[PDB]
């Protein structure tokens, strides 16, 4: 659909390539980063990469279900870490650019 | 609340 081609070419795009997107780019490794806790506060985990795969793939019926995945991710982000911690600033610039570019998205 | 990535 044209709003999942958006999603992909006008709003991952913009994302996937951002200087704070590294964090984000592929699944939480709780064993890498030594977070213990991670699985047991976040029980939906979600990442940039799987949602490239999953529009690289037409794995989306609907755009809104697309951008429900972006939604869990930085909502992952804020509920898990310590307001102060850095990645909370990162994902509040990358959410920022996604809301903008969703604003001007295909309508069907 | 989670330990958090600092």
């Amino acid at each position: 659909t044209n709003q999942l081609q958006y999603l992909h070419k006008v709003v991952m795009k913009a994302l996937w390539k951002h200087q704070f997107a590294w964090p984000f780019r592929q699944p939480v490794d709780a064993v890498k980063l030594g977070l213990p806790d991670y699985h047991k506060i976040i029980k939906q985990p979600m990442d940039m990469g799987t949602i490239k795969r999953r529009l690289e793939n037409n794995y989306y019926w609907a755009a809104s279900e697309c951008m429900q995945d972006f939604n869990t991710m930085f909502t992952n982000c804020y509920i898990y870490n310590k307001p102060t911690d850095d990645i909370v600033l990162m994902a509040q610039t990358l959410e920022k650019i996604f809301l903008q570019k969703v604003a001007s998205m295909p309508q069907e | 609340s989670g330990r958090g990535k600092g």
